[PDB]
């Protein structure tokens, strides 16, 4: 909703999603058919969607844990012939802040490693390659600074 | 077996074609009478035999036929949202008294509203004019929509629905007939009362105009501007509004005459959530031993949708224990918490995005 | 002059307090103070209900003597 007007763009939806919290107030049989909503972020969100019919159970979703990122990553690898030998107990702790969508990116690349690659993988140090692929890896450091 | 041969026969009449309907505008002579289609040609036609005085009418819609044009027979004029208006509803009644506060609010729209109906007399022997709009706000609590439609749906046949996706309606459509048609009506049916809720979308103020659309919203503006601070009598019916802010009603929504009573909504008191707890219980069921003043404590600063569907949310996890009566104890966990949770969701209040 | 009087209700304060506040307070705010004599509920609007239009307004501060000060 912003703040002033006139006007945006997508402001014929916020009206009908307004409507729908209309339609969630006035329309009894709007209890049916229960309908699930998503969103990236919560930084724009309505005070008046507070309802049984409206937004009732809201969860925030932090970054999964050590434990959990080792988990879900485990389960979309379970498919690929990965080398023997995996601890579980490094990837996990190398495992911080890191999104499921960026887990998958080494899950994605877990699955090249089996032909050549032909960069030399070898064993142990897939996990923490993809890891630090998107926020590191320096070079600098100390360079041109102290 | 008759039956079917005076079917068939009901049939063959039925191998007549059917007409056109258009506009009476106004009378050239006797055999030269101008009628509007609905498509917007206007003919002067002729008329038959059959009909009467009463089809002329001033402006009235008539059906043209589809060789001469003449006229059969006459109907009333509508463009018909006003049914889909009408296929509201809501229980109460009872939901009037049962919010419980502010008391003030209570007992002043029980005033401003009905009074009018049953007596006239205290208006006319004084000398003053009654109120003949106000506007509700929110959501600084509830009780907006409760409260109002409670008035609605127990007032029966009288009353108009206006929400605000009917206002932009369709691409190159009007609404500015729709805004003199709701105010017509509104002159009709006595004492009317109309709801316009979420007008921020619509309510767009022409200081800053976007694209081809901010506009036609300026047009069901004026429209909405004229007819409530006329120059045309709503004296006796009421208008209700209803927004989030009023940063875009502009001077002219701000002012009264189309906006008269600005009644600001008040957010649950601990004394007056007593009342609504009361309410609260009587649909749920609940142990031997409950004290309503733990249930009060526990929650402030919540609305009525907040404490209702919180409550039902203690009763879910009241059947995550599958007791049926249930101490106050399993329900005040699930009512802080999940309480708790839900500030922490939402930003506002105070602080805005 | 509209008013039926009978006044009952002070025209003196009006011309002095709220004379104060006034502007505004303009035009069809002045209808609310009629429109708030419906709050009555007795025979003659009480000198309290035109008050309470004209003290609110929900404007100002305070101002004008803190202005100065
Ligand atoms: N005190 C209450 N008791 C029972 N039901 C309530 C109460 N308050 C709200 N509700 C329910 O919530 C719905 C919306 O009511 P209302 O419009 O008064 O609040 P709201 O404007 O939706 O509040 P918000 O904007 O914070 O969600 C109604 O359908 C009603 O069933």
């Amino acid at each position: 909703k912003r703040f002033d007007s006139e006007k945006a763009g997508d402001r014929e939806v916020q009206r009908t999603m307004l409507e729908l919290l209309n339609q969630l107030d006035g329309f009894q049989p709007n209890t049916q058919v229960k309908v699930i909503a998503a969103t990236n972020r919560v930084d724009i969100l309505d005070p008046a969607l507070l309802r049984s019919g409206r937004l009732d159970r809201k969860i925030e979703f932090p970054m999964p844990n050590e434990e959990a990122r080792a988990r879900i990553m485990q389960i979309h690898s379970r498919k690929m012939n990965v080398s023997p030998d995996v601890n579980y107990e490094e990837l996990a702790r190398c495992t911080d802040d890191f999104n499921g969508a960026q887990c998958k990116a080494v899950c994605v690349e877990a699955g090249m490693i089996a032909l050549r690659r032909g960069a030399t993988e070898l064993t142990h140090e897939d996990y923490m390659e993809g890891i630090l692929e998107v926020q590191a890896k320096k070079k600098a450091n100390l360079q041109y600074y102290a | 077996t008759k039956q079917y041969e005076k079917s068939e026969n009901d049939l063959k009449a039925l191998q007549s074609v059917g007409q056109i309907v258009g506009e009476v505008l106004k009378q050239l002579t006797e055999e030269k009478f101008i009628v509007k289609a609905t498509n917007g040609p206007r003919y002067v036609v002729g008329c038959r035999r059959q009909l009467d005085k009463s089809k002329l009418k001033p402006g009235t819609r008539v059906a043209l036929d589809m060789t001469t044009l003449t006229i059969m027979r006459y109907l009333p004029r509508e463009v018909d949202p006003l049914v889909y208006n009408m296929s509201h509803e809501d229980p109460g009644n009872v939901s009037y008294s049962e919010i419980g506060g502010l008391s003030e609010q209570i007992r002043e729209l029980r005033e401003v509203i009905e009074l009018p109906l049953t007596n006239p007399e205290l208006f006319q022997r004084v000398g003053i004019i009654p109120p003949k709009g106000c506007l509700l706000y929110g959501p600084p609590g509830t009780g907006k929509t409760l409260l109002a439609r409670a008035v609605a749906s127990q007032l029966d046949c009288n009353f108009l629905k206006v929400v605000s996706s009917s206002i932009v309606d369709k691409y190159i459509g009007e609404s500015a007939r729709l805004i003199r048609e709701m105010f017509n009506y509104a002159r009709d049916h006595q004492p009317c009362i109309i709801f316009m809720d979420e007008i921020d979308a619509i309510g767009g103020r022409r200081f800053s105009e976007g694209t081809s659309a901010d506009r036609e919203i300026q047009r069901t503006l004026m429209e909405l501007l004229n007819q409530m601070d006329g120059f045309d009598t709503l004296h006796r019916v009421k208008m209700i509004m209803a927004t989030n802010r009023p940063d875009t009603l502009d001077p002219a929504l701000l002012r009264p005459g189309r906006l008269d009573r600005k009644i600001h909504i008040d957010l649950p008191n601990e004394q007056a959530r007593l009342d609504i707890l009361k309410i609260h219980a009587g649909p749920i069921t609940k142990h031997g031993e409950i004290d309503y003043e733990a249930i009060v404590k526990l929650s402030d600063g919540f609305n009525g949708a907040d404490l209702r569907n919180v409550c039902t949310e203690a009763g879910m996890f009241a059947i995550r224990a599958d007791h049926d009566f249930v101490v106050q104890e399993d329900f005040m966990k699930a009512v802080r918490k999940v309480a708790d949770s839900k500030k922490l969701e939402s930003k506002l209040d105070y602080k805005p995005v | 002059s509209k008013m039926n009087l009978s006044e009952e209700v002070d025209l003196e304060d009006y011309v002095a307090r709220p004379d104060k506040i006034s502007g505004a307070d303009i035009n069809s705010i002045c209808q609310e103070s009629g429109m708030l004599a419906v709050r009555e509920n007795r025979y003659i609007v009480l000198a309290k209900d035109f008050e309470k239009a004209y003290k609110t307004v929900i404007k100002k501060d305070e101002q004008e003597h803190e202005f100065y000060k």
